[PDB]
Parts: structure tokens; C-alpha cells; sequence
């Protein structure tokens, strides 16, 4: 029991480490999308007055 | 016929001095000169958002934080928690 219970930090290490380091920078790199955000923001605007 | 005059006449002399020559108004009392271009040029900006909108402001908004260049010191408290939520397993 001991055995099968450690036997798993073998192969799920390197999936760890990937995901770890993939959410962290999709979680920081969201300043490009807040940029995306404000410029949509800022041309939905310029329609709208358009159409106004 | 006489209408095919009169009405031509009509729709071509008030009309004149009425928009888009833009000059006087025989008809009718109240101008509609001033009125479309000069007092109407704010109806829109009355009915929309002045300001705000029309102008677009350019809203610098404060860019992306992060860790604030945390040290090790939340790296040892995230193995703390994890070793004090893997104790029980």
C-alpha cells in the first residue's frame, strides 16, 4: 500500500512544473487583454457616437 | 396644369429660404436656420453622453500588477500550506 501510494510523483512532475508555468503567465499576461478591453471599449464608442 | 406650377413654385421658393441654402425664413415665424445646425448640434450630445462618450476619453488605466517582486518568503509559505493540507491525506 505504501508503494502504490508513492508511486505516482514520477511521471506528474513535469505536468506540474508545465502547469504551473502555464497558468501563471496566462494569469500575468492579462495586461494584453486589458489593452484588447480598452481599445474595444474606446471603438465601440467611436460607433456608437457614429451612429448617434 | 395650374398646381403643376403652383405647387413647384411652393415647394421650391420656401424650401429655399428654409435649409440647405440656409438663408432666412419667409413661411413660418420660428427659424429653423439656427435651429437644426447651431441649437440641435447639442441634441444628440444632450441625448448621448457628453464628455465621456462623444469625447472618448483616454482613460489611462493602471497597467497589469503582479507580486510586487515577492521573495521567497510567499514560496515558503505556499510549501507551508501545502504541507500542512497534504499532512492529512
Amino acid at each position: 500500500d505504501r508503494i502504490d501510494s508513492v508511486s505516482q510523483l514520477q511521471n506528474v512532475a513535469e505536468t506540474t512544473k508545465v502547469l504551473f508555468d502555464v497558468s501563471k503567465e496566462t494569469v500575468e499576461l492579462e495586461s494584453e487583454a486589458f489593452e484588447l478591453k480598452q481599445k474595444v471599449e474606446l471603438a465601440h464608442e467611436a460607433k456608437a457616437v457614429l451612429d448617434s | 396644369q395650374d398646381l403643376y406650377l403652383r405647387e413647384l413654385k411652393d415647394t421650391k421658393l420656401a424650401p429655399s429660404t428654409l435649409q440647405d441654402a440656409e438663408g432666412n425664413v419667409k413661411p413660418w415665424n420660428p427659424p429653423q436656420k439656427p435651429n437644426l445646425p447651431e441649437l440641435e448640434l447639442q441634441g444628440p450630445e444632450a441625448l448621448k453622453a457628453y464628455t465621456e462618450q462623444n469625447v472618448e476619453t483616454a482613460h489611462v488605466a493602471k497597467e497589469s500588477e503582479e507580486g510586487e517582486s515577492e521573495p521567497i518568503e510567499e514560496d515558503w509559505l505556499v510549501l507551508d500550506d501545502a504541507e500542512e493540507t497534504k499532512e492529512s491525506h
